[PDB]
This record gives C-alpha cells, structure tokens and sequence, in this order.
C-alpha cells in the first residue's frame, strides 16, 4: 500500500517488512546517531522509543498529532546536519515509515533535505513523497520527480528568485534551526548562496520589504555567527547596487554593530565600508561611530580593507560624527578620535578640508575645554604631509589665522 | 553609485561544491564582497 514507500527499501521488499523488523533496523542507526551527538539521546524516549513500533497516528486527537508534529520538526532540524550518513538516513526512514512524516511533515523534510539536492538520497526521497502534499512553494520540483534526477542549483536559484514564497520558506527553516541551536555550516552556506543569488536577481530584473525582517535578525544572532556572516554577504550586495536609501542604509549599518561579535567584527567592518561608501549623506549617525571606534586600531584596519574596498566615506562620516559631538557637547574625549582619523590619509583632499573647516567652527560654538581643541587645531596645522596640506589650504580659505591662537594659546 | 556586475560571476562562487563542501561562509563573504567593490 503506502507501506512501500521507502528511502531505504525497494518496493517489493519494503511491502512485505513488518513494523518490528523496520524498528530493530532503524533503531541502530538512531543509536549511532546517539554516539556521535547526546542531543539525539531525549528522542530515545518519544520518537523511536520501543513504544513508538505499535503508535497509530490515526487515533490521536488534534492536539496529539501537533504535538508529534513538533517532535518530528525537531528532529528533521537536527538530523539535517547528517544526511550524507546512513545512519542519519535510517532514522528518517522510520520517520517515514511509522508515523508517516513524508505525508503529515513534508514541507519541512523537502527543506531538510534541500541543501542535498545533489545527493541521490534527494531523488529518492522526491521519488516517495506523495504529490499531493507537496506544499506550492515547492512544485517547481515536479520535473525532477519524473525524471528522477538532481535538480541543478540554478534551477533552485531560479525559482527562489522569482516566487518569493519558496525563498520565504528557505529562509524560515533555516531561522528556525539557528534559534534552535541546530544549524550546521552546509545550512548556512546554501541559505547564503540562494538569498544572494536571488536578491541579486530579484533587483537585477527590476530595472524587498518581505526579506528585510529576516536579515535583520540573522544579524543579531550573537550564538550563530555564520549566519551573521552570511546575511553580510546579502546586506552587502543589497547596498553595492544602488537598491537602497540613506535612512535604510543607516538602520542596517545600526542592525550590524548593534549585533557583532569578535568572530565576526572583520567581515561586519568590511559590510559597513559598502554600506556608508553609498550613503548619498556624509554623517554617520552617532550609534554606528560609537561602535566603530571600539575596533583595535581601527585606522590600519580600514587601511587593510582599502587595498580592496573603497573606506573614504565610512572614514569620512565617522569623523564628521564626532566633530559634530565635540560642537554639541564640548567633549574633549572626541579630539583624539578626530586626529587619529584626519591625519590617516584615508580621507580625500575636499573631505579633509570641509572636515577641518567644521573643526574650526565647532571650536567656534562653544561658550579648559578651550585649551585643548586650539591645541588640536594647531597641532593639526603643522602636520608634516598631504593631509597638512590640505588642513593649511583650507586654512587660507576660511579667513581664519591660527597665529593669533597659536600665539594666545602660548600666553 | 551601485556597480554592475553579471549574474554568471555571482553563480560561479556558490557553484564550486555543494553546501557541504564549500570554504567557511567567511571566505565566501570576502569573494562576494570582493566581487561587488567600488574598486
């Protein structure tokens, strides 16, 4: 009947099995998913507990069966992680076999399973499952499951980029196993590659508010930081191709170091160069400069990053930011934070000087706290280089004399 | 202001392996960063 279906069994064999034979067969492959990993041992006592051979789903109530749905989601999020191993694929089968999971669950072992589309376990579950229940989202599978034969990833690409509901559905799963604590790299990896192909697609065939609250939590989960990585990668390519607004671009730039960690503090520093590089404004806001200045050298580590990236304009913006906090609050703290940066030749020539010239009367706006920005203000007039150059011109430019303060600094 | 780049260049960087052999999602962020720079 639908006793034949089977990932594990041909159909002449798989019809005559009993339940106890499936079970004994089945267990040990449970049990040396155990061995290699403890989070397995709780379902020893539901899932493929030996009360588990005689349960008949057809007699539970409403609640019951939801509640063996959980289970079973469960499950499917923590297997995923090893499906190219038999034992993995075992205790699935009896899954499948007992309580019918390619009927009641089929939407989420399609996603379980989709990573290893190229794998033959993938035809051969696509080759059981009953059409009936395939959820819309994935009826673009229905060539492969006559042909039987592995769908190419640019089929997968494809139909993502342009049916949403599928790249909704990869992306929930895929969600729902890092706030699990069940994620494992091929599941990060596949939902990176398949949000960036398509979100590139998806733009480059238009010339978004559904994927927006989706990155933004992958960006703050602290305990998964290859998700945080990967949604970089998005959020990357999103600001690289003009998609995006200023105040957007910000709210993502604030999402970012509102969530980064240590481990992912060098790819997020990158993101962030791509995200102000277009920013039509210049000023960073104060919650992105804040948490900027908080890298370890930050200056040779944007000087690393330019010799591939472009950092002016996040190197621009940060100081803006902080001559703007020293002209609204008189922070003395914000000088060294301005020179350090004025002075690393990561600015260009007009950006230094308009940088300097709102030095200057931020200095002015202020009514010692005097003693120390004049000083800055001087000691920057003399540096030895381009940016000292530049400082100077913008000098002559403003009708501004730093000799009467270098003189009255002096007294 | 934005930059172009052909979808082919994005498809070979996620085409190399299947997910479960690809480099760690870090150097595959550096690729795809990489790919998309101002300059």
């Amino acid at each position: 009947a639908s006793h034949s279906k089977s990932l594990i069994w041909e159909p002449r064999v798989a019809v005559s099995q009993t339940f106890a034979e499936i079970y004994s067969q089945c267990y040990e492959g449970f049990k040396e998913l155990c061995h290699l990993d403890s989070r397995f041992v709780p379902f020893d006592a539901t899932l493929f507990s030996a009360q588990s051979q005689e349960v008949d789903r057809t007699q539970m109530t409403a609640e019951e069966n939801a509640a063996l749905d959980k289970r079973v989601d469960s499950f499917l999020h923590l297997v995923g992680s090893r499906l190219r191993l038999m034992p993995a694929i075992k205790a699935v089968e009896w899954l499948i076999r007992r309580f019918r999971i390619h009927e009641f669950n089929t939407g989420t072992l399609l996603a379980t399973f989709l990573p290893y589309h190229t794998i033959p376990a993938f035809v051969t579950l696509l080759s059981i499952l009953p059409v009936q229940r395939i959820p819309i989202e994935y009826r673009f599978l229905d060539p492969y499951i006559k042909s039987l034969t592995p769908p190419p990833r640019a089929a997968i690409v494809q139909q993502a980029t342009n049916r949403p509901d599928l790249l909704s559905a990869i992306s929930r799963y895929t969600l729902d196993s890092c706030r699990a604590k069940q994620e494992y790299p091929g599941l990060i990896s596949f939902w990176g590659g398949i949000m960036a192909e398509a979100v590139n697609g998806m733009i480059d065939k238009m010339r978004l508010q559904q994927i927006g609250p989706v990155l933004s939590e992958a960006m703050v989960m602290k305990d998964v930081p290859g998700i945080q990585i990967a949604s970089y990668m998005v959020v990357a390519i999103l600001a690289a191709k003009g998609s995006l607004n200023d105040n957007i671009l910000t709210a993502f730039m604030e999402q970012l170091v509102h969530g980064w960690t240590v481990d992912t503090l060098r790819p997020g520093l990158v993101c962030l160069t791509m995200l102000a590089q277009h920013r039509s404004a210049k000023q960073l806001s104060g919650r992105v400069a804040k948490a900027v200045i908080k890298v370890p050298d930050l200056v040779s580590s944007l000087r690393d990053i330019s010799k591939e990236h472009q950092v002016d304009k996040l190197a621009n913006g940060l100081v803006l930011a902080f001559v703007d906090r020293l002209a609204k609050k008189g922070d003395i703290r914000t000088l060294p934070v301005i020179n350090s940066l004025l002075l690393s030749e990561l600015l260009q020539e007009k950006q230094a000087k308009v940088a300097y010239k709102a030095l200057l009367l931020a200095a002015h706006k202020i009514d010692n706290i005097r003693k120390q920005v004049g000083s800055a203000l001087v000691r920057l007039s003399q540096a030895e280089g381009d940016v000292g150059d530049a400082i100077r011109t913008a000098i002559q430019e403003v009708d501004f004399n730093i000799e009467e303060l270098e003189l009255k600094l002096g007294a | 202001h934005a930059v172009v780049v052909a979808p082919q260049r994005l498809a070979e960087i996620f085409n190399a392996a299947p997910a479960f052999a690809m480099p760690p999602i870090e150097d595959v962020f550096y690729q795809v960063a990489s790919l998309f720079s101002t300059k």
